[PDB]
């Protein structure tokens, strides 16, 4: 249906015609356009990392943290090393909250 | 009859008109590779059409 | 970590099936098309010298 | 321990096989390998059992399948199909082939090239000739000679050679199809036995086609001739050389045909070798050179 | 369908000399090769819809397993790192230059078709 | 029954065409001594029949492996070659294929080719057993090399991503950026290397196949047994 054909025309203009590098005039600050896109990707990565972490911040990390804590917790079930014990501590915290 | 003869040629191969009839003989040679290149490349290009 | 799979024969049969399908598809679908296009140009380029000469001997138009 | 002590010298002697006698003495007179090759050959010779009595049993099946028209109308379906496999099993009955020719005649004009070929091959095995059927067949081939393949036409021609039947229009249409409508290397895959049959067919008809002869000559080679039986090879050579001498055409590839005879002349008689050398000198004058045998080494 | 050259010859021989010049444009069009016109617009092919449904289903099946997997957060972040390179290739690759590069790989398309010449086929 | 129509000059066709020509060039045919003509043509055709279809086989392995490797780089996907049996099965199949090919035409002389050329005849004994083990070791090393690359790269990315994720999780999402920025660049460069490795491994595997199978892709030319000179 038309709704799909419209999105095709719109995405074409975005891919070719709409460039933020030109509309913001970043040529004043950046050396080459080929390098600008590299920074845009690293930004996309950092954005995605924070977004995925923000989707559900209250969780015990599966990865081994190197002696560091997220926030003023340091002793909550989020900070427990062994996951078997952490599950029991989280269940108690969850039924309360 | 002469007109009908040439019409068949120009309908299939209109590019023959770029070489005048009186100049046709000055291009011939005993070997095909010996033909004068004055029109060789031009005919090949016109044969591809208007685009 | 995961070192050994659940079945080695299952993994090997999967790879062989895929490779066999690609081989069949290549000989039956890809190569006939490729050769039809490739050999058309190659034959003309290789014969153009002898083809035009043979034709030049046959037509009495000159 | 002892297993390794024995394994090492066992392999040691096996390592001498891939040498042009580099060591002081390796090659042996007994040549035991000959026994191994002959042993395998004996088994296939037995496998070639003809089972001639069983041909009668096959005839019974054929009679109790298609021949009883009460079960199925023979003229309704596909004569080329059933007749192809029935003759393949050895069922060659002239009376049944008569019914087949009458059943297929109204449909020959609509048969495909593959069906026409199989139908023709079936009649060759049966050695049955029907002038009216072959007339319709040759009309189909002449009308669609561009669609036929050399592998098919060679089998068809072999039937036209078994019984002496030819048409001037058919002869040219077949020659044109093989020379121009088929790949110029197709004779290499054909086999010298089929090529000699085609040559004899045109030679007996006196139809001179130098373009066809130049194409067919490409199929003759040491590789193709070496694959035939010694008896079949002798007959193939003797018939091919006669056709070349009849038209007076001597292509360069004829030296492979002659070399096959001179490498094993014990199979040929003095009168056969005399005419072979007669063609040899005739070709040497035509090609402007001298015949020399090449030796491996 | 007969050959167009035979149709031209018959048409030219049967036409009158008076209306020859005017009718040449019609005969030229009558022998023009067929160029099929654009058909009615269709949103998606039946096979194309199946392809989209199958690709989505495979993605969801894999994503569901990854989410239920151990170190599930790592898997989802790995997908982002990979997806970033897909965007980079679409931005950095000079597809026009690449198109000519692949076109130059095959001899049939790296050069023009050199064959039959005009002088050899002149019909006089 | 009705086959589809294909547009000439299609991009996928041209790419596949050059790929075949490239791999076919890796095993060039040996130039005969005699001039190639109608007399020599049947012997050349025979040589082509004696030659193996390595060009067809090498491109088959190249396309199927590169496709599996690229799937491991797509989001929400894993490489089939990351499984031990999948990747190793291809290497064993290649090694077994070359073995069967050599044993077919030359038979008992196949252990013969294993001899290194130019070796002093008395010394040779101690050399061929080690080379025999090396030949059989190709079956393993060929498939393991492919498998390890697909496994170690994915595992390395897993461990490093866990260590990288600890920084924004511990030092806040938007509190400080410079420490997480530097690790994001290294990770991005590693994925870029994985893309190159996928192309490299698929090429290396196909190259090795052309080298190993080419070792037995040699036969003596059945030249003319008779010739009319002058």
């Amino acid at each position: 249906m038309a709704v799909t054909s419209f999105l095709g025309k719109a995405f074409e203009k975005y891919f070719y015609d709409f460039s933020a590098y030109e509309q913001f005039g970043l040529n004043r600050f950046l050396s080459s356009k080929g390098q600008y896109v590299a920074l845009r990707h690293v930004g996309f990565v950092m954005v995605g990392v924070n977004v995925l972490l923000a989707a559900n911040f209250p969780f015990n990390p599966p990865f081994p943290t190197i002696g560091m804590c997220p926030a003023g917790w340091e002793g909550t079930w989020v900070c427990q090393a062994d996951k078997a014990k952490a599950l029991e501590m989280y269940k108690e915290w969850k039924k309360s909250n | 009859r002469l007109l009908k003869l040439w019409a068949k040629r120009l309908l299939v191969s209109p590019e023959l008109a770029i070489v005048p009839l009186n100049e046709f003989d000055a291009q011939l040679a005993s070997k095909f590779e010996g033909i004068s290149p004055k029109y060789q490349e031009l005919l090949s290009a016109v044969a591809q059409g208007n685009k | 970590m995961k070192l050994l799979p659940e079945s080695l024969q299952q993994e090997a049969a999967t790879a062989a099936v895929v490779a066999s399908w690609v081989l069949w598809h290549l000989d039956t679908q890809l190569l006939p098309t490729i050769m039809r296009e490739h050999k058309l140009h190659a034959c003309w380029a290789a014969a153009a010298k002898r083809y035009n000469e043979k034709l030049f001997k046959l037509n009495p138009s000159y | 321990a002892m297993t390794r002590q024995f394994s090492a010298p066992g392999s040691h002697e096996h390592h001498e096989t891939p040498l042009s006698k580099v060591m002081p003495t390796v090659v042996s007179i007994p040549r035991k390998v000959a026994c191994l090759a002959l042993g395998a050959t004996k088994k296939v010779v037995c496998g070639l059992a003809s089972s001639g009595p069983s041909q009668n049993l096959v005839s019974t099946f054929a009679n109790k399948v298609i021949v009883e028209e009460n079960l199925v109308n023979v003229a309704e379906i596909d004569v080329p199909f059933w007749s192809y496999w029935l003759s393949s099993a050895g069922f060659t009955s002239k009376d049944a082939f008569v019914k087949f020719a009458e059943a297929v005649k109204p449909k020959v004009a609509a048969l495909s090239t593959s069906d026409i070929t199989n139908l023709t091959v079936a009649f060759k095995r049966a050695n049955y000739y029907d002038k009216d059927l072959f007339t319709g067949i040759e009309a189909n081939v002449s009308a669609n000679f561009t669609k036929f393949e050399t592998e098919q036409l060679l089998q068809i021609v072999a039937t036209f050679d078994a019984f002496n039947h030819s048409s001037v229009a058919f002869l040219d249409d077949v020659a044109d199809s093989i020379t121009y409508c088929n790949h110029y290397l197709a004779p290499v895959r054909a086999g010298a036995d089929e090529l000699a049959t085609l040559l004899t067919y045109y030679a007996k008809n006196g139809h001179e086609r130098a373009d066809l002869l130049a194409t067919v000559a490409r199929g003759f080679s040491e590789v193709s001739l070496g694959k035939l039986s010694a008896a079949q090879r002798k007959d193939t050579v003797l018939s091919a050389l006669k056709a070349f001498q009849t038209f007076g055409f001597y292509p360069e590839s004829i030296e492979a045909v002659i070399g096959a005879a001179l490498v094993s002349p014990a199979e040929y008689s003095a009168e056969e070798l005399k005419e072979v050398e007669a063609v040899k000198v005739a070709a040497e004058n035509a090609l402007g050179g001298e015949f020399v045998l090449i030796q491996e080494g | 369908e007969g050959n167009s050259v035979a149709g031209i010859i018959k048409s030219v021989n049967e036409t009158s000399g008076a209306n020859l010049l005017s009718s040449l444009k019609t005969i030229k069009a009558q022998a023009a090769p067929i160029y099929p016109a654009a058909a009615s617009s269709t949103g998606y092919s039946t096979q194309a819809k199946i392809a989209l449904f199958g690709a989505l289903s495979w993605i969801l099946y894999r994503a569901d397993g990854q989410s239920k997997a151990h170190e599930w957060i790592v898997d989802l972040n790995l997908n982002v790192l990979q997806a970033a390179w897909l965007i980079s290739f679409s931005s950095l690759i000079p597809f026009r230059a690449v198109y000519f590069a692949f076109r130059g790989m095959a001899p049939a398309t790296a050069s023009t078709l050199n064959g039959l010449k005009t002088f050899s086929s002149i019909s006089l | 029954s009705s086959v589809r129509d294909v547009k000439t000059g299609s991009l996928p066709t041209n790419f596949l065409t050059g790929v075949y020509r490239f791999w076919r060039s890796q095993n060039p045919a040996e130039k005969p001594h005699d001039p190639v003509n109608d007399r020599l043509l049947p012997a050349v055709v025979d040589a082509s029949d004696k030659r193996a279809s390595i060009g067809t086989w090498a491109t088959t392995f190249f396309c199927t492996i590169i496709s599996c490797n690229l799937l491991g780089l797509m989001p929400f996907n894993e490489a089939p070659t990351s499984g031990l049996g999948f990747a190793t099965g291809l290497g064993v199949s290649v090694w077994a294929t070359a073995t069967i090919l050599g044993l077919s035409k030359t038979g008992f002389k196949f252990p013969g080719h294993f001899i290194p050329g130019g070796t002093p005849w008395p010394m040779a004994f101690i050399f061929v057993p080690l080379e025999t083990i090396s030949y059989t070791f190709r079956a393993v090393s060929l498939g393991v090399r492919l498998w390890v690359n697909m496994l170690a790269g994915h595992t390395l990315l897993h461990i490093l991503t866990g260590m990288a994720l600890a920084l924004p999780f511990s030092l806040g999402f938007f509190s400080m950026v410079p420490a997480t920025f530097g690790v994001c660049c290294l990770l991005s460069a590693l994925v870029g290397l994985e893309y190159l490795v996928a192309v490299l491994q698929s090429g290396v595997f196909s190259i090795l196949s052309t080298v190993y199978v080419g070792e037995f892709n040699h036969d003596k030319f059945i030249g003319p047994a008779a010739k009319i000179v002058k």
